[PDB]
């Protein structure tokens, strides 16, 4: 089996697929961190209720 | 049933429950508490404050005061207590819970900590107010109170409408009625589109018109009537400046104002409509009185 360009249409044998799907991980958590975080403490610091 | 927070917002940015009778001011807390408790989905949490202070208010408002204690003490939680509401919160307890004027030396140099401006000019300007609220109960009643707005209004901020609109109540009742012209006029500097200023400043002018000269008093009643034209063109079923506009013109009823008053009567029938409630008692009272 022979590749004239490198394989383009194949999607790999060799993805650090295991890097992306952590990678979307580190966003979510940095999303649980900050959401009711920056909600709470923007909103209620700026009103000054 | 979510169409009840739609009051709420209302009374917290109205405050509607200020003028309120016990009777249904004891049936709003109470209709208030069963959405508070029971209604607690998809509200903003800034709404949610708003809505547990204006029940700590409404609880001070109310005859009962030891559960203000409950809901000061849960809406501590947030910011301590240094924001302008937690300071008008302290200040209440603290006046209410022994009859002790101490909150205001309290509060006394907590203004003089505000000379590095440690707190927004908001927050002062409402500690102004309540601190003379506080004063106006130290020395019961006075016309000097407003002499005491002058040293915290004409000084500090003449921005804040309400501090002249307070005043004019002061100059209507006793004072001269020309300096709340005045003032309300001042107000509608601060807003364009207060409609109700309109129709009081037209009453102002009436009632000083009554104890004027009669070129003055036509003079005061035409200027009182574009003053409540203009009321009419901030509103359509506005009661009180189609009311105000009929008054006059029952006073004078000359022939261009007796068509306007065929179109006031058609607008202020379209109001006495029961689309309005209480309301309508007073509109129609003055419609088939005369």
């Amino acid at each position: 089996r022979i590749t004239p360009s490198g394989q383009f249409d194949l999607m790999s044998p060799t993805f650090e697929k295991g890097k992306l799907l952590i990678t979307i991980f580190v966003l979510l958590v940095i999303t649980y961190f900050i959401r009711p975080s920056v909600s709470n403490k923007k909103l209620k610091s700026q009103w000054l209720i | 049933k979510d169409l009840v927070r739609e009051k709420l917002l209302t009374i917290m940015n109205t405050k509607a429950y200020t003028q309120f009778n016990p009777e249904q001011l004891l049936q709003l807390e109470n209709e208030m508490k069963i959405y508070m408790k029971s209604g607690d989905s998809a509200l903003t949490e800034g709404n949610y404050f708003f809505l547990m202070e204006m029940l700590f208010y409404v609880l001070v408002y109310r005859n009962q005061d030891v559960d203000a204690q409950v809901v000061y003490n849960t809406l501590r939680d947030r910011l301590g207590e240094n924001s302008y509401k937690m300071v008008i919160m302290k200040a209440t307890l603290l006046q209410i819970n022994g009859n002790d004027k101490g909150a205001i030396e309290y509060l006394e140099n907590l203004l003089n900590d505000d000379l590095e401006y440690e707190t927004d000019f908001v927050t002062y300007v409402s500690i102004a107010k309540k601190l003379i609220a506080i004063k106006t109960t130290s020395k019961n009643l006075s016309q000097e109170s407003v002499l005491k707005e002058v040293v915290a209004l004409t000084d500090k901020f003449p921005l804040d409408a309400e501090l002249w609109w307070y005043a004019s109540e002061i100059y209507f009742e006793m004072g001269q009625f020309e300096k709340a012209c005045y003032c309300l006029e001042q107000v509608l500097c601060i807003t364009p589109f207060n409609y109700a200023c309109f129709g009081r400043l037209s009453e102002t002018l009436y009632y000083e018109a009554l104890r004027s000269k009669k070129q003055t008093k036509t003079e005061l009643l035409e200027k009182a009537l574009k003053n409540a034209l203009r009321s009419v063109e901030l509103s359509e079923l506005y009661l009180k400046g189609w009311a105000l506009v009929n008054i006059i013109s029952r006073e004078l009823g000359r022939n261009k104002q007796n068509d306007l008053i065929k179109l006031s009567a058609s607008k202020l029938k379209e109001i006495s409509a029961k689309s309005n409630n209480k309301d309508k008692i007073t509109a129609e009272l003055i419609l088939n009185k005369i």
